[PDB]
RNA sequence: AUGGAGAGUUUGAUCCUGGCUCAGGAUGAACGCUGGCGGCGUGCCUAAUACAUGCAAGUCGAGCGAACGUUAGCGGCGGACGGGUGAGUAACACGUGGAUAACCUACCUAUAAGACUGGGAUAACUUCGGGAAACCGUAGCUAAUACCGGAUAAUAUAGUGAAAGACACUUAUAGAUGGAUCCGCGCUGCAUUAGCUAGUUGGUAAGGUAACGGCUUACCAAGGCAACGAUGCAUAGCCGACCUGAGAGGGUGAUCGGCCACACUGGAACUGAGACACGGUCCAGACUCCUACGGGAGGCAGCAGUAGGGAAUCUUCCGCAAUGGGCGAAAGCCUGACGGAGCAACGCCGCGUGAGUGAUGAAGGUCUAUCGUAAAACUCUGUUAUUAGGGAGAACAUAUGUCACAUCUUGACGUACCUAAUCAGAAAGCCACGGCUAACUACGUGCCAGCAGCCGCGGUAAUACGUAGGUGGCAAGCGUUAUCCGGAAUUAUUGGGCGUAAAGCGCGCGUAGGCGGUUUUUUAAGUCUGAUGUGAAAGCCCACGGCUCAACCGUGGAGGGUCAUUGGAAACUGGAAAACUUG
């Protein structure tokens, strides 16, 4: 009956996770999709997501060892 | 008495069946199938009175009871004592099992037991076929 | 706390190292006490090598690194 | 998260208790691994305070502090304030 | 190893048997009886029923946008909640050790990178509005240690966020929490279910969960099986508990659950300091239903109570005070977690309802001296009952001054121990009524009713019955209710027949294997047994101490049961070289 504040913090939790995961959905739509296709996406177009996925993964929900698997397949993928 | 084939092939115990199989049971209507209960206490509600004559070993005369238990089957009783309850249609405390010398009946009456009290011609019994408040 | 030297023998195999080793032990039942010997089957694997027609070996209990197979050890007796 | 617990088998006639390291989200009763003993807070049964909390006082730098009004028993002692 | 004497069972009979009825109890054991009271305890065990509702973890800030931190809900919480269990699975759901070459993380405690720079939006005040309400539309909002650029933050060997009251913020990092990524033995029955599933054998994937990897997919060959239980498959918790054995333990594991399956329903976009969420969030169902029919969504596997099914199957007596979860720099909460109890003579006990008794004592009740040392009418105990004062435990707290910690801060039940003078304030009533199961004789009774725990009784002396004064056991107790225990030696792990109870090969045949020459044996595993590890138990093969003794707690020397090390005795089932031969 204290849903009178957590009927709805599930939903700000939603928005504040999903819009940023989607702003990653555009961060996997540039570099990882085009570190093959020969495009310019291996310099500063990989490095935006350094501090961007860093805007993501300083909190307990975002990937942790999967963070070490998403950074080892984009920066070490030379 | 050799133990190799004893874990290959085992043995049995004796072979016995327990007492009053159509007793200690309360018949369903919602789910239609009986309950294996062995209840302490139970009721009896009456369908007839009943009596058969040919008695060799005693060779006196005394009747019994034909009381049906739940929901369409033959259940039969007997009144062991000198008290005649010229009654029926009762709601009682069952006594489980058969007394000596009547085959197939396993259902009985406790003294008192919410329907009547008992054959009131008894005052010395103080503990047989109806006997309450008896000076000891 | 280390990892044992489980051993055994081999029975058969299929394409490209569907390998195995036999498992058995000395022990009895709790009821009627006879020294009847007993077994159960295992799952090791090689490149193609530890296999049928004679592979008396050892096996392990480690990280499998396997499909549902479990072992990495082959410490032998001999071959045929 | 760690809290105090106690055992239960059959007596009282004087407020009794015990010393242990159970979970936080739980009642007074809890499971004890390294049994240290018990405690008698009835001010009458002095021969029952044979608690040898050797792994219960090692939470000083691990994770512990007087809570649930139980500092009175730790008031007589002083094996803390090491930091 | 504190070791096993049961009632009667054969034909007609000693005799070898043969197990039954049966025992005593113990059961969440109570029903008529009987209902002096209680120490303390448990009872939708009738139906894991449909519902008289609500009921439930909850409120707030010298850090923040209304008023003389009130009035927010941002932020934090909650939400997976306490509790309810044993409806649902042969399953790592369950007790213990455990590779981590399958694991990590803020709540308990210290902190530490620092506390720089930011924009500005959203709850409330709702700002503006249609219309049964309230459901919904416009819609700037005003802030927040915050919705929130950017510096390096750590694993390039090259990843970002901090907006501290006052003499409290965000990170490189941690000890930790449920767990467990998982290993192992824990991990039951149905042979009216073997020619084996196409993935059976296992290697080979872009993938990914704090977690290897047929786990979906990645590539190819099956005889992988194979007469050994492939597989199907039926109840489907385990584990300190209880009656209990001499001991192996052997079963039920309900008061008592420490662990897990489970909250109308199929899901569920969601999420979390811990997910598909018992009064959440939506959309399919059938329910007592609420609604200008906006359409509401609710069901006490969480206290009650209603129609109930009812062997019994309970108090809606009270409300935080015995613990603080959460909110809070703080004073404070909610308890429906835990508490306060009609108490059912359900457990059995603490003991109390008669005394100094009394000459044999009567007016005599089975018998015709018996229970009569029956009686009276005298006295003895407080303990039931007229009152009374009733304070059993115990230590609570920024500013009081400077996590060891504390005062001007702890009586609903807070009245118990109640000696208390104390009259006399009865302890219902016992069975069969012979002998075994332990019992005493008879008039009623003439086979008319009829006695009867296996044995067993009335037809004219029921040493049974109808009934009547009681001896064997008894006084909170009479007959019955039915569950496994030693007893049942009618499992045979200790404790099983062969021609004969109730039992032996149609046999020439005969796979698997239970067994499977003599001697030395190569083995150096195991037993011989053991250094060790000696890692805790409340209590253990024991005893004891607190307690008006009984309801309610505790020292653990018995090492926690090859658990953290593998052994020396080859006398051998055991990596197994032969010789002997007449069998």
């Amino acid at each position: 009956k204290s849903a009178i504040k957590r009927v709805k913090t599930t939903e700000k939790a939603e928005a504040r996770n999903i819009s940023q995961k989607s702003a990653m959905r555009t961060a996997v739509k540039n570099a990882k999709t085009a570190v093959s296709n020969n495009a310019d996406n291996k310099n500063e177009l990989v490095s935006l997501a350094v501090k961007l996925v860093d805007k993501a993964a300083q909190s307990n929900l975002i990937h942790s060892n999967k963070a070490d698997r998403i950074k080892s397949q984009l920066m070490t993928a030379n | 008495p050799t133990i190799n084939q004893l874990v290959r092939k085992p043995r049995q115990s004796k072979i016995k069946k327990s007492d009053s199989p159509a007793l200690n049971k309360g018949f369903n209507s919602k789910k239609k199938k009986f309950t294996d209960l062995n209840s302490p206490q139970k009721r009896g509600v009456c369908t007839r009175v009943g009596t058969m004559t040919p008695k060799k070993p005693n060779s006196a005369l005394r009747k019994y009871a034909r009381v049906r238990l739940s929901n369409n089957i033959e259940i039969n009783a007997y009144i062991p004592g000198i008290g005649h309850n010229l009654q029926e249609h009762s709601v009682v405390l069952v006594r489980g099992g058969r007394v000596k010398d009547l085959p197939g009946v396993r259902y009985h009456i406790v003294r008192g037991a919410l329907d009547t009290s008992g054959v009131d011609g008894r005052r010395q019994g103080r503990s047989l076929y109806g006997t309450k408040k008896p000076k000891n | 706390n280390d990892r044992k030297v489980y051993v055994g023998k081999v029975v058969s195999d299929k394409m490209d190292k569907t390998i195995t080793v036999l498992v058995e032990t000395y022990k009895t039942h709790k009821l009627y006490g006879k020294r009847v010997k007993y077994s159960k089957k295992y799952k090791t694997h090689d490149e193609n090598n530890s296999a049928k027609l004679g592979d008396i070996v050892k096996i392990q209990e480690t990280r499998p690194l396997s499909a549902t197979k479990r072992f990495r050890l082959v410490e032998i007796v001999e071959e045929s | 998260a760690v809290k105090i617990r106690l055992t239960r088998l059959g007596s009282k006639r004087n407020p009794f208790y015990r010393i242990v390291v159970a979970d936080a989200r739980s009642p007074r009763d809890g499971r004890i691994i390294e049994q240290i003993g018990t405690y008698n807070p009835t001010s009458a049964n002095a021969p029952e305070i044979k608690v040898d909390e050797a792994l219960a006082l090692k939470w000083l730098n691990d994770g512990a502090k007087p809570t649930d009004t139980v500092h009175n028993i730790l008031s007589k002692e002083g094996i803390m304030k090491k930091f």
